[PDB]
């Protein structure tokens, strides 16, 4: 639920960067899994979604 | 110059508006107000003494 | 240390825990301006008001179960009061609270993308002014100015 | 008689005030605190939020009419202003007009968020 | 704060904003700082 | 871009409690002519007095 | 450059004024800086610290907070009366006569109301008053 | 539990505490 | 102030002989209501002295002002619309006189009525313009003059409001020739509906003026405590004066 | 350091290393509070121990500096009649206030039932009388009248005092002429004494340079406004020689007139080159 | 109407004025208007769409794909949590996002993102002498007018909190530091003038100015009239202030 895929690609400057395809939600931040673990469950519940405003 | 002109305009506004208000008050102090206008608007004889008395409540 | 009041220490910890929990509950759920907690409080208040409206509808359906007024027993005015209260608290104090209060306060900060709402104070105020109107509209079927029943001898008092 | 009916009228006034607070708060929340990309695009938001905002605009339009109607009813009940008495000028139909002008938009604002 | 001293009375005018049994005001009832 | 906002509204919670009390009590007194009998549940009255 | 000629005070601090031009002091101790010139703005720091902390939110006026007596009276009354409202309107409506009192007071023009008496003293006093116009 | 924290009571160093020389300004 | 206020309160209680417990309960409730409103506003005034009043906050409070006055102008707009096309009986036989009931009030009397409101508007503008180069003690003259004029307008509006609410109870003297005694009779009143609609509009006007008067009293107390006048609250008060004049 | 909110660069400046207050020598007893507001258990932001615990500087001492000497000296300025005028005006206003706020409303509200013309001239009701008893059953007018009376009287008295607070009834030097004891008008017309430092007193020119013509000090009998800059207060003196002491007047004028200089008018063709001092760079 | 930031602006007002006068990407990103954030390119691996955060580890980002003229959005609004550390892309449309965590510094790296921010509007800065316009046609879009002028002779210098406290409570130190900074401003302006003189000497003028002879003559006449009126005002001020100078 952090990133659904990973892809290593070299750009036009030959830097060999990586791109992480995130896990997304359909128009609904309430349905978005805001987690920091490589798991599928929704374990974290945040009272303040925008913590730092 | 904008600040200084604001000050000058404040003086002008104060003097002119105070003069206007005092002249307004003095005019209405000396003016003989016409109190002889028609008073028909305040009188409604059908309502002051209800013409439908005893019939407003359903009775037939 | 052979202290004589170990049970007393346990009880002291219990009292401290109770006071801390009281302060925590008040600061977190009653005094808060967080839109999610306010929305959840709205949802629970709406559960209570929906149960009230369901009870009023139950009274309505029990009066209409069969002719002869089995529920109110010939009291038409009480039935009309029950019907009016049912309609008013179902429209204005069940569906409107649920939708607007609960879902709006929970989801507008998500969908619009805002930190709480524009007026968190007004949000809390709306939630905490709901109950008075709820009670006033929902309890008219129990209350009338002439509260005494037909066997209360008012000539005695 | 004086009692439950007055309770209902004044409770409807209070409900109008509460709805005023609610729609003001939420409409200004959208109009001011929207994220930089979702300021004006109705389509982007989830459909329940579009419905809620439309219904809040409708409530903003219709609440003063109901408030005026119930305030007039209270005055007629307790001051004998004869707003809805035909005998000396009033008309009972005006009350139905005002109430239903409030009322049909009320059912629409009740139904649209479920859509 | 019951039986536990969390707040610091040296940094409060009036200790007693919360029900407690472990706080005392530094400037008590009869104390008046004067020139 | 908005300054820090205090996260609690205690005066607001109590002002709303007072608004509810005003609405219910005033409406019952004006229209039903009812005043609650606080002595029926006397221990709530004592909790008010004890506090 | 009209330099500050002399400071006659015996405080050696105030000797800083003699170094600067009159226009320089006029710019930074008057006009724009009038509410700051030649003043130690400690009160600004104290008031800033007052504002930015999580203080008591019951403010009476700018200078003082609300007296704790009024605050606690308001809060206790609010909680107890709200509990009474909820409990009575949810649990004690079976007997209105038991759980409610009938009270009333009318205009002085009209004769004294039947319910216009002091409660809890119905067995002691009969309250009446003379009409006024 | 941790005590009260006011970050404004501690110094922060975002601006150098000395002023540049005139010659250094011109040369820069 | 306390002597005058307590004497006035005791006199107003004594003349009506109000039941002490019920009215003191009601007054405690109203006091908590008003005090918590004013305490929230005092909290906002105190907080924004330093490090809180950014551009976003200032714009928020401007929006809040305009939103409040738009909300208060909705119900008044509905009442004014109903007042314009007020209901009446048919002109043919029921109400043949409404053709001549134009209800036109003299403009000269209205113009002499208008003087204090325009006076406070102009004084408020002068106060806000000269705040650039004037101190607090030098402007206390203008502030006190506006306060006294607002007290005068408050008394006039309350007098008219009291008369209007006194219309609806018809109290008359009836002679009983059998007993040779006069008696005081209370009755209802019948009148043209336009009068009732304009009465409701004038009630709304009085309550809005009471709100702006409390606004001004709050502002003057705050500026006296702080020791200086600031632009936002002052200009809000001036716009309040203009709006109440329009009403 | 605060392991949940703080950083390792969190070292409190000890109270010994904080900067002492040297801006002025007079004490600031506001940080103490008052015996009245300590007795009343009032909490103020100015005597809160947490807010007075400044981390980088020190708040001023409540007592005046020990170097200061408060022994009386030469009298500088004396216009005592102001007090009488004060009394007069204050009392007049109060009397007028009473007559215009309580007597007339009371007599036309309670002592009659007949309305005055301004009660109903714009209305189209038929004529009717009013009674104090058939209205406002739940008395919401009593708290309103009480509050209006209390706060209107408070505002009137407070702003009347504020208007008179600029004027100087008396001004007397200290023995060393380092302090100026200024007697001013109290709220009820009598004396109240304040103290200023002569070093902080300045006769500041107007911010608006075109307003120098429109000053009271232009007249031979006008007013001279001297600003105390350490407190931003005003001392208004009558510029008539009969109110001043010639033995100290010239010294006071010389000490207070330092920022009203020739640069206020501007720099001519010759003084513009000397408007500043050249900054020499690279001369080593 | 512009705040005297020496004595009044402390934390958020001070940060807002820093964002206004420095346009630093950190400060400017904190106080960027919620109404409009500057439109950017389409994210690619070579040219990723940069989303800024002011020292926060992540930010919610919604993607609507390649926006077109016919329909303002490409695909449905898909939200995700753009995190710090690497490039991340929307699998629906392939748009690559990079989270740039701006720091509170003056490095050349921060100045690289100086062109990705709208300049901070100064209309709402300071104090307003008009509450709100009552006109419905021009409301919520126009800002309130002002009766006063906005001065343009303010030079802002950043100070540490300790130094700012000392400046507030020590007037002598305040005057000393202010005069030192005025000398520094004179030196900096002279250095810029000398640099411009050298550049003009090396490369010549950009070009000639298209002017009318009427406008040329009127400019010279206006300059002479301004000097004459300044002399008259100087004489008038000297006569008015005679009793005080
Ligand atoms: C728009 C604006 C609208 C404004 C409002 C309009 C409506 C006004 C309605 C007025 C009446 C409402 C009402 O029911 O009030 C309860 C009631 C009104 O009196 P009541 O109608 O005679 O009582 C019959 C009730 O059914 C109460 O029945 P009870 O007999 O059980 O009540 C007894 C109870 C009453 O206790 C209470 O009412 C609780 C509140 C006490 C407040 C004390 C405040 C003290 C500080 C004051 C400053 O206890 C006491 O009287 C002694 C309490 C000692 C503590 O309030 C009081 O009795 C409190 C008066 C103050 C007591 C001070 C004691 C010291
Ligand atoms: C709906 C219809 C509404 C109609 C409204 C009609 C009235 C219109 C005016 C209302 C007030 C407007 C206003 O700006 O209020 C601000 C005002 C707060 O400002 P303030 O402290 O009066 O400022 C006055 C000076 O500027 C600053 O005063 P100060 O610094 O000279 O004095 C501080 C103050 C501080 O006094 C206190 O904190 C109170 C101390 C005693 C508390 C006792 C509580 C006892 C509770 C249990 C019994 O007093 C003292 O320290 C000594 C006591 C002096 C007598 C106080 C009375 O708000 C209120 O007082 C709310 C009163 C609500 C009454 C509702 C009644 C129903
Ligand atoms: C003697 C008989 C006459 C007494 C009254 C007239 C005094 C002289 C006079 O013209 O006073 C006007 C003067 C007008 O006030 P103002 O405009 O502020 O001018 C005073 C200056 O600012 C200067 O004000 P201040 O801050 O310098 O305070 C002056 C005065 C202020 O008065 C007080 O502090 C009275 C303390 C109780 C206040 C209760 C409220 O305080 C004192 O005199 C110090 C306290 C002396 C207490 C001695 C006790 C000895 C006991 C036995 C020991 C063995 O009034 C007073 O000084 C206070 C009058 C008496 C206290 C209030 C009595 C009840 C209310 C009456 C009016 C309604
Ligand atoms: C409905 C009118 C036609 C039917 C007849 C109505 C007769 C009413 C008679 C009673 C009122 C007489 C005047 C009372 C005093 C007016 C005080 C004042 O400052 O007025 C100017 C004042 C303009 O000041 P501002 O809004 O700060 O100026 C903004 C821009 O600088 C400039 O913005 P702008 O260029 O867009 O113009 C703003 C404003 C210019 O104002 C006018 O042209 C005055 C027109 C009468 C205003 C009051 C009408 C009744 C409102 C209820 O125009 C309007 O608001 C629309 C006309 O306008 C108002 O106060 C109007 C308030 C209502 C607005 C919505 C109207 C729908
Ligand atoms: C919230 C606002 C609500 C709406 C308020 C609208 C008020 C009406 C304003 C527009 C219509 C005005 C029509 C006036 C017609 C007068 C006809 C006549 O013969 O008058 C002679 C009358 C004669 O005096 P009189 O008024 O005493 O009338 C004689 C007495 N009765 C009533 C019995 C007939 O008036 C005059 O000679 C003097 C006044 C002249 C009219 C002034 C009109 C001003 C119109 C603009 C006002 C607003 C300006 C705003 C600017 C911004
Ligand atoms: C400067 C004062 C400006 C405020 C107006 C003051 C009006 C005084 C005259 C008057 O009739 O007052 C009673 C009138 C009421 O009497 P009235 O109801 O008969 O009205 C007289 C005025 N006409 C008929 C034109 C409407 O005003 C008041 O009661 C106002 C109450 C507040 C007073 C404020 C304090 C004034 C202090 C003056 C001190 C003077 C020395
Ligand atoms: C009810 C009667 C009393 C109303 C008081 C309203 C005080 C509002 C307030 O705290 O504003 C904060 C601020 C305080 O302003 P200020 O003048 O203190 O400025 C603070 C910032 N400094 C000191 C740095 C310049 O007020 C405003 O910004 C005024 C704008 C209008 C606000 C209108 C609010 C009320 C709306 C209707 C409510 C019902
Ligand atoms: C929304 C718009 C409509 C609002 C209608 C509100 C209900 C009607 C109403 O206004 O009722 C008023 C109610 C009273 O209504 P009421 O119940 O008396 O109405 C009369 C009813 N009859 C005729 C049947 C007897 O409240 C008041 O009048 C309170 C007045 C408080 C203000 C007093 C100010 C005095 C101080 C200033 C003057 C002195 C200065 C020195
Ligand atoms: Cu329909
Ligand atoms: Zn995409």
């Amino acid at each position: 639920q952090m990133f659904v895929a990973r892809q290593v690609v070299t750009n036009s400057k030959g830097e060999k960067v990586e791109v992480l395809w995130n896990a997304q939600c359909y128009e609904d931040i309430a349905q978005l899994n805001v987690g920091f673990a490589p798991v599928l469950e929704s374990v974290d519940y945040h009272w303040e979604i925008f913590l730092w405003a | 110059l904008h600040n200084e002109l604001n000050y000058q305009n404040s003086r002008q506004f104060l003097f002119r508006t105070v003069s206007f208000l005092l002249g307004w008050a003095l005019f209405y102090q000396f003016y003989e107000l016409p109190k002889t206008y028609d008073w028909q608007d305040t009188q409604e004889p059908k309502h002051q003494v209800p013409a439908y008395g005893d019939l407003e409540e359903g009775g037939d | 240390v052979n202290n004589y009041f170990y049970y007393l220490d346990r009880i002291k910890k219990l009292f401290t825990y109770l006071n801390d929990l009281r302060k925590h509950i008040l600061k977190k759920y009653v005094y808060t301006i967080n839109h999610k907690r306010i929305a959840i409080n709205y949802l629970y208040f709406s559960m209570v008001t929906g149960l009230s409206g369901a009870a009023l509808a139950t009274m309505i359906r029990l009066e209409l179960a069969h002719p002869g007024s089995p529920f109110f027993k010939g009291d038409s005015l009480r039935y009309l009061q029950v019907v009016t209260a049912h309609g008013l608290i179902m429209v204005f104090f069940v569906v409107v609270p649920i939708l607007f209060g609960g879902f709006a306060n929970f989801l507008i900060p998500y969908h619009v993308g805002s930190k709480d709402v524009a007026y968190p104070r007004l949000n809390s105020i709306g939630f905490w002014i709901q109950p008075c109107g709820y009670i006033l509209l929902a309890k008219i079927g129990f209350l009338r100015p002439q509260f005494w029943r037909y066997y209360d001898k008012t000539s005695f008092s | 008689g004086v009692g439950s009916q007055d309770i209902l009228i004044l409770s409807v006034v209070f409900a109008g005030i509460s709805t005023t607070i609610s729609f003001t708060n939420l409409l200004i929340t959208r109009r001011t605190l929207a994220m930089p990309g979702l300021r004006h695009r109705r389509v982007l938001m989830p459909f329940v939020t579009i419905s809620i905002f439309l219904t809040l605009r409708m409530l903003a339009t219709i609440t003063p009419v109901l408030g005026a109607a119930v305030i007039m009813m209270a005055f007629d009940r307790h001051w004998q202003t004869t707003f809805f008495e035909y005998a000396y000028g009033g008309d009972p139909i005006l009350s139905q007009h005002l109430f239903w002008f409030f009322g049909h938009p009320e059912v629409y604002v009740l139904i649209i968020p479920t859509f | 704060c019951i039986y536990q001293a969390y707040q610091n009375p040296l940094r409060h005018i009036n200790t007693g904003h919360n029900p407690n049994n472990v706080y005392e005001d530094i400037v008590m009832l009869g104390d008046y700082p004067v020139q | 871009r908005y300054s820090r906002n205090r996260q609690t509204y205690r005066t607001g919670a109590y002002w709303c409690l007072y608004v509810n009390i005003i609405a219910v009590v005033a409406f019952y007194f004006w229209f039903y002519k009812f005043t609650m009998n606080f002595g029926y549940l006397w221990w709530l009255l004592y909790s008010l007095i004890l506090s | 450059m009209n330099r500050f000629f002399k400071v006659s005070s015996k405080y050696q601090y105030y000797k800083y004024l003699e170094q600067y031009d009159a226009a320089f002091l006029r710019k930074y101790q008057s006009e724009t800086h009038w509410y700051l010139g030649r003043r130690g703005a400690w009160k600004n720091l104290v008031i800033k610290y007052a504002g930015d902390h999580i203080s008591l939110e019951e403010e009476h006026n700018v200078k003082y907070k609300t007296h704790l007596s009024f605050v606690y009276l308001s809060y206790r009354l609010a909680w107890v009366l709200f509990a009474y409202v909820l409990i009575y309107n949810h649990f004690l409506l079976g007997d209105i006569g038991k759980t409610f009192n009938v009270g009333e007071w009318d205009h002085r023009l009209k004769p004294s109301a039947e319910r216009d008496y002091p409660t809890r003293y119905e067995s002691l006093y009969i309250l009446d008053r003379t009409q006024k116009w | 539990r941790a005590g009260p924290y006011n970050p404004n009571r501690y110094k922060d160093y975002y601006i150098p505490r000395t002023l540049p020389k005139n010659e250094e300004i011109v040369e820069f | 102030g306390l002597l005058l206020g307590l004497s006035s309160i005791y006199y107003l209680m004594y003349v009506r002989l109000l039941p002490f417990n019920k009215i003191i309960f009601a007054w405690i409730l109203v006091a908590m209501f008003l005090y918590w409103l004013l305490s929230g506003f005092v909290f906002f005034v105190k907080k924004y002295q330093y490090s809180k009043f950014t551009a976003a906050i200032q714009r928020f409070w401007k929006r809040t002002y305009i939103i409040f006055w738009v909300i208060e102008a909705g119900t008044f707009s509905v009442f004014f619309y109903l007042t314009l096309n007020a209901s009446s009986e048919p002109v043919y036989m029921y109400d043949q006189i409404k053709i001549y009931k134009t209800h036109l009030f003299s403009w000269r009397w209205f113009l002499i009525k208008l003087l204090p409101s325009v006076s406070i508007i102009l004084l408020g503008y002068y106060l806000q313009l000269t705040l650039k180069w004037n101190l607090f003690n030098k402007q206390n003259t203008i502030v006190l003059l506006i306060t006294l004029l607002l007290l005068y307008i408050l008394w006039l509006e309350f007098y008219q409001f009291y008369h209007i609410l006194s219309f609806y109870g018809n109290i008359n003297w009836a002679f009983d020739y059998d007993e040779y005694i006069w008696t005081l009779e209370l009755d209802t009143r019948r009148t043209r509906l336009a009068n009732n609609y304009i009465a409701i509009c004038l009630f709304a006007k009085f309550w809005h003026f009471v709100f702006i008067f409390l606004f001004w009293v709050f502002f003057v107390l705050r500026i006296n405590e702080l020791g200086r006048i600031r632009y936002p609250l002052l200009v809000a008060n001036v716009q309040n004066f203009i709006i109440i004049y329009i009403m | 350091f605060h392991h949940d909110k703080g950083y390792k660069y969190d070292v409190t400046t000890p109270y010994d290393q904080r900067y002492n207050y040297v801006a002025d020598r007079l004490g600031h007893p506001e940080i103490l509070g008052n015996p009245f507001e300590r007795l009343m258990r009032l909490e103020g932001d100015i005597y809160h121990p947490n807010y007075l615990d400044q981390p980088f500087v020190k708040v001023p001492n409540a007592n005046p500096n020990a170097s200061l000497n408060f022994e009386e000296g030469e009298v500088l300025y004396e216009n005592t009649r102001l007090l009488e005028w004060a009394k007069f005006w204050n009392y007049s206003v109060v009397v007028g206030y009473l007559w215009c706020a309580y007597f007339v409303p009371y007599n036309i509200f309670f002592k009659t039932h007949m309305p005055l013309e301004h009660a109903y001239d714009n209305l189209f009701f038929p004529y009717f009388q009013h009674t104090h008893f058939l209205w406002d059953n739940n008395a919401l007018h009593i708290p309103t009248v009480g509050g209006v009376a209390i706060y209107a009287t408070y505002i009137a008295l407070s702003y009347i005092n504020n208007i008179w607070k600029d004027y100087v009834v008396r001004a007397q030097f200290s023995k060393d002429k380092e302090l100026l004891f200024v007697t001013r008008v109290s709220p009820f017309g009598t004396t109240e004494e304040e103290v200023y430092e002569v070093a902080h007193l300045e006769h500041l020119p107007p911010s608006v340079r075109s307003g120098v013509k429109d000053l009271s000090a232009q007249d031979a009998d006008g007013l001279v406004d001297v600003t105390c800059m350490s407190s931003q207060r005003s001392l208004v003196f009558y510029k008539g020689d009969q109110y001043w002491n010639p033995k100290v007047y010239n010294d006071f004028i010389n000490q207070t007139s330092n920022l009203w200089t020739r640069n206020y008018t501007g720099y001519n063709r010759l003084e513009v080159q000397n408007s500043v001092e050249q900054v020499k760079i690279g001369f080593s | 109407r512009m705040t005297n930031t020496t004595e009044e602006a402390f934390d958020e007002v001070s940060h807002e004025w820093q964002a206004l006068v420095t346009s630093n990407p950190f400060d400017l990103n904190v106080f960027n208007y919620l109404e409009n954030t500057q439109t950017s390119n389409f994210g690619t691996v070579d040219n990723p769409l940069v989303v800024f955060t002011s020292e926060t580890p992540f930010r919610y980002v919604g993607c609507t794909g390649q926006m077109n003229e016919d329909d303002y959005e490409g695909h449905e609004l898909l939200f995700f949590l753009l995190r710090e550390g690497s490039l991340q892309r929307c699998m629906g449309c392939g748009q690559v996002f990079k989270l740039v965590r701006l720091r509170n510094e003056y490095s050349p790296e921060m100045d690289y993102y100086l062109s990705n921010f709208h300049p901070y509007e100064m209309q709402e800065m300071g104090e307003s002498d008009t509450t709100v316009l009552m006109s419905p046609y021009k409301y919520a879009s126009h800002y309130e007018y002002t009766q006063f002028e906005t001065p343009s002779n303010m030079v802002y210098s950043m100070v540490n909190p300790d130094e700012h406290d000392r400046l507030l409570v020590d007037p002598a130190y305040r005057m000393e530091r202010t005069k030192a900074l005025e000398e520094k401003y004179k030196v900096y302006t002279s250095s810029l003038r000398e640099v411009e003189k050298q550049f003009e000497e090396r490369y010549g003028r950009a070009g000639q100015i298209n002017i009318s002879k009427v406008t040329y003559s009127t400019l010279i006449d206006v300059e002479k009239a301004v000097l004459k009126m300044d002399r008259l005002f100087r004489k008038v001020a000297k006569f008015e202030n005679r009793a005080f100078i």
